[PDB]
RNA sequence: GGUGUAGUGGUAGGAGAGCGUUCUAAGGGCGUUGAAGGUCGAUCGUGAGGACGGCUGGAGCGCUUAGAAGUGAGAAUGCCG
RNA sequence: AUCCGGGAGUCAGACUGCGAGUGAUAAGAUCCGUAGUCGAAAGGGAAACAGCCCAGACCACCAGCUAAGGUCCCAAAAUAU
RNA sequence: AGUGAACCAGUACCGUGAGGGAAAGGUGAAAAGCACCCCGGAAGGGGAGUGAAAUAGAUCCUGAAACCGUGUGCCUACAACAAGUCAAAGCUCGUUAAUGAGUGAUGGCGUGCCUUUUGUAGAAUGAACCGGCGAGUUACGAUUGCAUGCGAGGUUAAGUCG
């Protein structure tokens, strides 16, 4: 059972019972979140939709707010004598899946 | 202001009136902390050298050549880079202290006696009074009128033998009338004046 | 004031600069003179007039 | 009051070594070729994110021109009837069904084959 | 504090704000139930940088606020080993 | 934009349109005027390429649309009409 | 570092001479400084003992890096490599527990660092490597900004007691 979602400003793939990444939402941890673009349902028989398949939804519960691993952005001109250097560590959100739509 | 009196003992023998120019006067805090480090770089001595390029006991010789050698140019066994030459730029013989002008000194001295009164940290008694020089009795004195910390002892004149019972107690420090600093009384918790002696500072700060 | 919580007032002291300790802060390598001339050496400059 | 140079550059200089574990000989054990050596990586990860980007997109492409031209069409045609139908897969999407879920991908082939019959 | 809009390549060079070293004062602390230093780790912060844990080691050392400086090293056909 | 005040650095430029002199209407030559890029500017195109064509990098993404230049294979896109 | 010299230093050493001139501190609380045995000419070592500790044994506190070895998990004999970076199968592990750690066949991209230059990968300049040291300071004047006290006024110098 397939189902093709926009989330962030991409696009995922999604199941009953796996989890997924994604950027952050403004939810907090154990509530719950209604995905309302769904772009394709697959599984048996796909519907392909025009942009979105009409009426179906895909519910999940967030669990948990994080960090990734950091990036370190360094940057140097041969013989100029100057640089400068700066780090970065970038939100997501974890959710899991329940009920794609029915 | 009216202060609390006490007796080398005793209780509450009534108030005593102090001046509302020294004692009363809302202090002012910049001109503390100016007086404050004033008087600590006032106390330096800066006994401090170090020997430059000439001072060290060395060469005037080139010691190698200028040319063909194979080398790097070099003047004496003795410059800054050489392992054992001079120092370039080190500490010299130094002053230190500076003086402020004479309204701020007298406005610091009646700020922090003033701060002291507002918050009956000072402690007025008749008189301190010894047939010997015994420490015993005075720490007895001390805990009549409970006072458990840090505390300037302001004393009069030629009242030996109360300083010289107050001497050697590690939270007690003990001042004449007319050797008060500024940094005595911010550093200690308290100040124990007696009577006489606190008419004699009024008379000279007026 | 206690002794272990002074402040000066604000705007009455300012720190220092250092020249020549590294590119980043602003004054490394040849310490705000500019590149050759007799302005850049040690006891270079012309009188005053 | 005079301030000896002890354990500052030290630790300084460990913490530059520790970077270069793994480089071949004398890059990882002296510090000065590992200085240069580490500044070099720095410039090459933040052009390579960079790049990164491009790559899968060529990837993705060219999976779904393979794809295609085994329904009847090209990258191109196919690319034009699914924007003349209003669908709106990204090209990672597309790639994944042409690998795993070849009845989808027929089902949207078909979909652009008669938004072009016009 | 919210929300909008606009901005954020940079040599010489001007301006701002900080990180770390040693020492002084005042305050509150730790230490043979093991300080400083050394070594290893998959840890934290926007940067200089900060912690915690193991092993080694054997007697001193942090933290807060203010002060003072012989206060930061990769290059000089540099000097000593 | 103008006015007062604190602190500077620069006084060796280079190529490419265009219009003139010196030269032989030679030079990646030389000396002026006018516009741009480089200097002090990363990214795409020009095989490789300071100065030409497109375009100005605060940071993260395994999302989308275009510029100059391109679509038989190396090598992304038409063996298009 | 501080005197050239913390130690038998104006010494050893260098020069005909006048003269030039160094290096080199630290066992332990207490020598209790290893009786006896074994291999060995000895040096050195292994037991046994001293001692809180000997990997504190006299080259004796701590014991960093260059540099030299021994053992192993993973790779390597059709391959043109400024040595990494991004993508990635297989193998081996299992951490300050989190989008884990080591190695890595194979594929794309990619001409060190510093100085001086209109302009550098430069066949222009410097550096064998590692460690230590090694460069805008102070006195007195002049000016501007900030800050505090007094305000048509402001302020004392030498000196005296302390």
């Amino acid at each position: 059972m397939y189902a093709i979602i926009k989330t962030g400003g991409k696009q995922v793939k999604v199941e009953v019972g796996q989890a997924i990444y994604v950027e952050k939402l403004n939810v907090e941890a154990g509530e719950k979140v209604v995905f309302d673009e769904v772009i394709l349902v697959g599984g048996e028989s796909t519907k392909v939709g025009a942009p979105t398949v009409a009426g179906a939804t895909v519910e999940g519960t967030v669990e948990k707010h994080g960090k990734q691993k950091k990036v370190v952005t360094f940057q140097y001109k041969p013989k100029k004598h100057s640089h400068r250097k700066q780090g970065h560590r970038q939100p997501y959100t974890k959710v899991m899946i329940e009920a794609i739509n029915a | 202001p009216n202060v609390a009196l006490f007796k080398q003992d005793g209780t509450q023998n009534g108030e005593i009136t102090l001046n509302e120019e020294i004692f009363g006067i809302e202090p002012n805090e910049s001109v503390v902390y100016d007086a404050i480090i004033m008087q600590r770089a006032s106390l330096r001595q800066g006994t401090h050298a170090v020997k430059n390029r000439s001072a060290v006991r060395g060469g005037g010789r080139k010691p190698w050549r200028q040319k063909g050698t194979g080398r790097a140019r070099q003047g004496s066994i003795r410059s800054p880079q050489w392992r054992g030459g001079g120092v370039v730029f080190g500490p010299t013989p130094r002053s230190y202290s500076y003086k402020l002008p004479k309204k701020v000194r007298r406005l610091a001295m009646k700020s922090v006696l003033s701060d002291k009164v507002a918050e009956n940290n000072l402690v007025a008694v008749e008189g301190l009074s010894f047939d010997a020089p015994k420490t015993k009795e005075f720490k007895q004195v001390l805990a009549n009128l409970s006072i458990d910390t840090k505390v300037l002892v302001v004393l009069e004149n030629g009242n030996d033998f109360a300083a010289l019972s107050a001497r050697n107690l590690p939270n007690v420090s003990v001042v004449t009338s007319d050797n008060v600093s500024v940094l005595d009384v911010v550093s200690a918790n308290k100040v124990l004046a007696t009577q006489t002696a606190l008419t004699q500072i009024e008379e000279v700060l007026a | 004031m206690k002794l272990h919580e002074l402040k000066p007032a604000e705007g009455s002291r300012q720190v220092r600069n250092r020249v020549g300790r590294g590119t980043s802060s602003g004054n490394g390598k040849t310490a705000g003179r500019g590149q050759k001339g007799q302005k850049a050496r040690s006891g270079g400059g012309v009188r005053l007039g | 009051a005079r301030v000896k140079g002890g354990t500052v550059t030290r630790k300084r200089r460990k913490k530059v070594l520790k970077l270069a574990k793994g480089y071949y000989g004398s890059k990882h054990t002296l510090f000065k070729s590992a200085k240069e050596q580490v500044m070099n990586s720095y410039y090459y990860a933040f052009r390579d994110r960079r790049q990164k980007k491009r790559d899968f997109r060529k990837l993705w492409i060219a999976r779904i021109n393979a794809a295609a031209r085994m329904n009847g069409l090209s990258y191109s045609k196919l690319m034009h009837g699914l924007k003349l139908a209003e669908i709106d897969i990204n090209r990672k999407m597309l790639a994944d069904l042409a690998v795993n879920d070849a009845a989808a991908f027929t089902a949207l082939a078909e979909q652009a084959k008669d938004a072009l019959s016009k």
